[PDB]
């Protein structure tokens, strides 16, 4: 029901459900949605999507991030050129995806996460252990 | 086509030659030394109680615009030179001066550990 915060190594390894596709296991918890955090290592784009090689120190993985559509004046030539690149840090949360025998996050949303002084990413780091010492690794219900 | 994770590790951990030759790594340190023409990069860090270097290669991270003195965090594949230090090659290279360096030295060790205990 929620967005799972997961290290980016479990998304990659872990096993998908026969019975409900889509949906993944980790020790019994059925996972759809996920919350990934971390820096963007390669950006690839096609016409109706970005893909964003997103490295969280545990794994790699592509993320599908679909392209949208004052407003053009204010705006929309500001965001012309401060698009996201190697070396950003972005937040996407979506849903796992198999597609030709890889594994893919598509994101229901995503955005780059201005981080100055590691904050957001140390408070991650931090966090995740204990997600997984209280649920995920605790039998499902 | 996606690179291997940058595995964090201590910058004494890559100093003493504990990472082994082609591994993509995430490190870190206080940028004291920049040179564009050679496109070399030192990043150090003290630890009970030396000085510790990390040689940078910066150039796929051209241009690169310096901020000597502060705190940086390399993404990079470490690479065996013949015969000088061994060089991470930097694939990202970000200032993240003034981060709580010895939070996100815990973080790696917290990091560390669950991923054994588990």
């Amino acid at each position: 029901l929620a967005f799972a915060k997961l290290y980016i190594r479990d998304i990659l390894d872990m096993k998908e459900s026969r019975q409900v596709p889509g949906v993944f296991l980790y020790n019994g918890h059925p996972i759809k949605q996920v919350d990934v955090l971390g820096t963007v290592i390669g950006v690839r784009e096609r016409d109706a999507f970005y893909s964003y090689g997103v490295d969280d120190s545990t794994g790699v993985i592509n993320c599908i991030c679909w392209k949208k559509l004052q407003l053009k004046k204010l705006q929309e030539t500001i965001e012309q050129k401060t698009k996201i690149e190697i070396g950003d840090t972005i937040r996407v949360r979506g849903s796992i995806r198999t597609y030709r025998e890889e594994r893919e996050i598509h994101a229901t949303t995503y955005y780059k996460v201005d981080d100055p002084v590691w904050n957001i990413q140390i408070a991650r780091m931090l966090e995740l252990p204990t997600i997984y010492r209280k649920v995920y690794d605790q039998p499902f219900h | 086509m996606l690179p291997k994770p940058g595995t964090y590790y201590l910058p004494w951990e890559v100093s003493a030659g504990q990472v082994p030759d082609g591994s993509t790594l995430r490190t870190f340190g206080r940028l004291c030394l920049y040179d564009m023409i050679q496109s070399r990069v030192t990043l150090m860090a003290q630890h009970g109680s030396d000085q510790h270097q990390v040689l940078v290669c910066t150039k796929l991270v051209e241009p690169f615009h310096a901020q000597v003195g502060s705190l940086y965090i390399v993404l990079g594949e470490l690479q065996h030179q013949q015969d000088r230090g061994s060089v991470v090659k930097a694939r990202v290279l970000t200032c993240v001066e003034g981060m709580n360096l010895p939070l996100l030295e815990q973080a790696i060790r917290e990091q560390r550990l669950y991923k054994q205990e588990r």
